[PDB]
């Protein structure tokens, strides 16, 4: 047992084993320990994949890079080719045209927004929402509460919903239950009302159909969804209005546009509100558990400048904040050694000296899978990790050495603080948050015959209900973007500016002998960064810090824990053999296990 | 009764799971909801850990030469098989246990098919696609990084309708989908037999859609339904939205050169 970050760690209870965790990315282990009410007083996260994508790269093409590291993740598909050409182009000196600028930005929050989505109702939505009670719904009553939650949504008449629960009826009837099979249903975890279980399970179904239209924006632009394609020096997407010839004319904007119409109509019907509802009932419970980092320490690099090039017109603007002091952001800088390291003291990977963490530049991927002496079962058989050694084929990103949540809260409260700091950039999502913040509190309450509250930002926020809730409003804030980007993007084409890429430095010819670079991106999960080295025409090295990277990272030199550890602490479990409140909890992050560990 | 389909998940992106639901014909939903027994799956799940793992003796039993096992991504064999670990174990012992009773295997994808990123020099994991570990089961390829959304439904489709694996080309995948070169009705053919290339990027050429094989396009060998299907209900493929094919549906795709590096030999290919 030792103590650390506020946390006092003890493993002197039962062990609880959660492998596989289902519905997330990937292959991740997760391990508890609980007391004697049922309270979790340890947690270990173990990323159980690696593919070694780093050590892929080596001696290759630096303007093939975007292809090989994009499958680092089908999921956040794309985000890293963005990071990868940013890196590339950072090296070499290359500033791309603005119609690729605000192509790339429109990719990027198609992207936000179909990830978001799709992780809310397809692989969190069932830790919130037990889909056989919502078989004992009444149709009626589930359509008044659709009225209630979301007035403007369409798709809300009795009928509709008993034609959903129906369909569902009949599913379950088959005795055939798919990936219903074995659920949790029925545990006293699951708090809301037979309606609102309904109305979610067929939220499930309309995002589900809507999910692939969303994407059609990629398509056009990058030619296909999962993994788009980019570009060094631009977008390969080239623009032409007076044929059918070129791949970008005004029908194909004209097509974008209505995707994103279409966005913007869902976020603010259907996504919003429900995350919004089922966070009020939730919150009515008393179930704000799941804080850990968040209540303390958050990172993002910052994204999203209204001015190319230009880190202060950022419109989610980032930096780092540290021990819960809202009204202190500290910059972040990725090309600086003492900021953002890596640590693998507990982890699958070995260095010269495990005492210290490398920055990006500098760092080494040489996996060294080794069980510590206090591990139950064998190299190949597992019944026990052992996390006083080396536990997890994830990496231990630390910010001057300070264990860090990463992720849409993240971005949310280093949004809310630069805009109680004066920042104009930071207006829309202060705005989201406090309409958030009265609805949670008292519209809601006051619609469904609820008690009112009088939570702040600040209680409110670090929780599992508050980083469900950020993901829903960044959602709603980059279909919003993306809306204005394509009407400059537009403006900017018609008025004579038709460049989509910059070749004056393709050839390698025209290179540096040597360089260094690095690209980042708000990813759906958080913080992302690229670091690239050049010579001779050739990747020397290539390392990627991921969003998972520092969410799920296990311990470090000193022993400080990451943001899922951090999380799960302190959480009861109504069953400790049912781990629906630990995979609450870990959904809220949105793990992917695959980026985690490239 | 709908016919179960466990679906595996190796050393992946996910990325097939992903195209997966983008069908628009049929939906994924009706798939899950009317067509297959999704039983197993990581990604979708309701279950997780000891849950989780007795679906599998659970779906076995019960169904006994009588299930799909579905494959996505591919086992490790470095690292001891550790570098890809569920439920304590190795992932090639699980690949293996629910192989045995399969009346026929899916491998999803370029790396169940092949191998793909992962499998790229210098493969530090050994990653090995699935036909090579089983080698007593039938087996249906079908590959690409991912492949088309309608061609993975596609396949699902004519093997629950049927009862049958789909007629093979002698590289396992089905010739339904497979049995043309991109370059074959490639829209921008008549380019091509013109000698009218894009040199650079954003050329004058560029933009009125010329053929992209001197930047690098590797539709002239690569077989895959991209070129008429399309991606994504029909809306775009790489060589439409304005990038050379990186050949993703053949084997070994990722050290073939640099993508942007042309065929030689173009004569070839007229
Ligand atoms: N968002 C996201 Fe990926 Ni599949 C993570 N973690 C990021 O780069
Ligand atoms: S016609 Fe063949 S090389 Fe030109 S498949 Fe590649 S762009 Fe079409
Ligand atoms: S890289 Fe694009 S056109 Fe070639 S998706 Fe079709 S075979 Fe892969
Ligand atoms: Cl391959
Ligand atoms: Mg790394």
């Amino acid at each position: 047992a030792y103590a650390t970050q506020g946390f006092n760690l003890d493993d002197r209870g039962r062990r609880i084993v959660v492998d596989p965790v289902t519905r997330i990315e990937g292959h991740m282990r997760c391990e508890v320990n609980v007391d004697a009410n049922n309270v979790i007083r340890n947690a270990v996260s173990t990323g159980t994949m690696w593919r070694g994508l780093e050590v892929i790269l080596k001696g290759r093409d630096p303007r093939d890079a975007w292809a090989f590291v994009e499958r680092i993740c089908g999921v956040c598909t794309g985000c890293h080719a963005l990071a990868s050409v940013r890196a590339v182009e950072n090296a070499l000196d290359i500033r791309i045209p603005k119609n690729a600028h605000l192509i790339r930005e429109i990719m990027a929050k198609t992207l936000q927004v179909h990830d978001h989505a799709v992780h809310f109702y397809h692989l969190h939505a069932l830790d919130w929402v037990d889909v056989m009670s919502a078989l004992k719904a009444d149709p009626k009553r589930t359509s008044e509460l659709q009225q209630l939650v979301s007035p403007a949504h369409p798709l809300s008449s009795a009928g509709y919903f008993r034609d959903i629960q129906n369909r569902l009826k009949r599913f379950v009837e088959s005795g055939q239950l798919g990936p219903f099979m074995n659920g949790y249903w029925g545990s006293k975890a699951y708090v809301l009302p037979p309606e609102a279980n309904l109305m979610a399970v067929t939220h499930y179904l309309e995002a589900l159909d809507l999910q692939k239209e969303w994407v059609k924006i990629h398509t056009i632009f990058g030619g296909k969804n999962p993994h788009p394609n980019y570009l060094v020096g631009g977008v390969p997407c080239a623009i032409n209005l007076d044929a059918a010839s070129a791949p970008v004319n005004m029908e194909r904007l004209s097509f974008v546009k209505a995707r994103i119409d279409e966005i913007i109509e869902f976020n603010k019907n259907v996504y919003v509100p429900d995350v919004l509802a089922i966070g009020t009932l939730y919150k009515q419970a008393g179930w704000l558990y799941g804080g850990g980092l968040a209540a303390t320490n958050v990172l993002d690099y910052g994204e999203y400048p209204n001015v190319a090039y230009n880190k202060s017109t950022d419109q989610l603007p980032g930096g780092a904040i540290l021990n819960g002091n809202w009204d202190e952001v500290f910059p972040v800088d990725p090309r600086d050694s003492q900021q953002v390291q890596e640590f693998v003291s507990h982890s699958w990977y070995k260095y010269a000296d495990e005492s210290v963490g490398l920055h990006p530049w500098d760092g080494v991927t040489e996996p060294n899978y080794v069980l510590g002496a206090n591990t139950k079962g064998t190299r190949t058989r597992i019944e026990q990790i052992d996390e006083s050694a080396k536990y997890s084929w994830i990496k231990s990103p630390r910010w001057r050495g300070h264990a860090m949540e990463v992720g849409p809260l993240s971005r949310y409260i280093l949004a809310y603080a630069h805009a109680r700091s004066g920042n104009k950039y930071a207006e829309r999502p202060k705005e989201q948050l406090e309409y958030s913040a009265q609805m949670i509190n008292s519209a809601i309450p006051k619609a469904l015959g609820l008690p009112e509250t009088q939570y702040t930002l600040k209680q409110l926020l670090p929780s599992t209900i508050g980083r469900t809730l950020a993901r829903a409003l960044e959602s709603q804030y980059c279909g919003e973007m993306m809306h204005s980007d394509w009407h400059d993007l537009v403006a900017n084409i018609r008025a004579g500016d038709t460049a989509t890429a910059n070749v004056d430095k393709w050839d390698p010819a025209t290179w540096p002998l040597q360089a260094k670079g690095v690209g980042t991106v708000a990813a759906p999960r958080g913080a992302l960064g690229h670091w690239i080295r050049i010579k001779d025409g050739r990747i020397e090295n290539y390392q990627c810090v991921v969003p998972t990277t520092w969410n799920g990272s296990p311990r470090d030199y000193k022993g400080q824990i990451g943001a899922f550890e951090a999380s799960l602490m302190n959480t009861p479990m109504v069953n400790p053999e049912q781990p629906v409140e630990i995979l609450r909890t870990l959904h809220s992050f949105d793990p992917c296990l695959a980026c985690s560990t490239h | 009764p709908r016919t179960p389909v466990l679906w595996l998940h190796g050393l992946e992106c996910t990325c097939c799971s992903e195209s997966f639901i983008r069908s628009a014909h049929p939906l994924a939903k009706d798939v899950v909801l009317s067509m297959i027994s999704l039983d197993y799956d990581d990604t979708l799940m309701a279950a997780a850990g000891h849950q989780a793992e007795a679906i599998l003796e659970e779906i076995m039993t019960k169904y006994k030469g009588n299930y799909i096992l579905a494959v996505e991504g591919n086992p490790p064999l470095n690292q001891d098989g550790m570098s890809c670990i569920i439920g304590g174990r190795p992932f090639i012992e699980q690949l293996k246990y629910v192989a045995k009773d399969a009346k026929a295997i899916i491998s999803w994808g370029s790396c169940a098919s092949w191998g793909c990123v992962q499998a790229a020099k210098p493969n530090p994991t050994q990653a090995t696609p699935v036909h090579k570990v089983i080698t007593d089961k039938p087996i249906i390829k079908v590959p690409g990084c991912p492949p088309i959304a309608e061609v993975m439904t596609g396949v699902i489709t004519y093997m629950l309708t049927f009862d049958r694996i789909p007629e093979l080309d002698r590289q396992g995948r089905p010739k339904m989908f497979y049995s043309q070169r991109i370059h074959d009705k490639c829209y921008r053919r008549p380019h091509f037999d013109a000698g009218q290339f894009v040199e650079e990027w954003d050329d004058e050429s560029a933009r009125k859609g010329f053929c992209l094989y001197k930047m690098g396009c590797k539709g002239p060998t690569t077989y895959n339904a991209c070129s008429t299907t399309r991606w994504n209900e029909g809306t775009s493929f790489c060589i439409q939205s304005g990038h050379g094919c990186i050949g993703c549906s053949e084997d070994g795709f990722w050290d073939k050169g640099s993508f942007y590096d042309r065929l030689t030999g173009i004569s070839q290919f007229g």
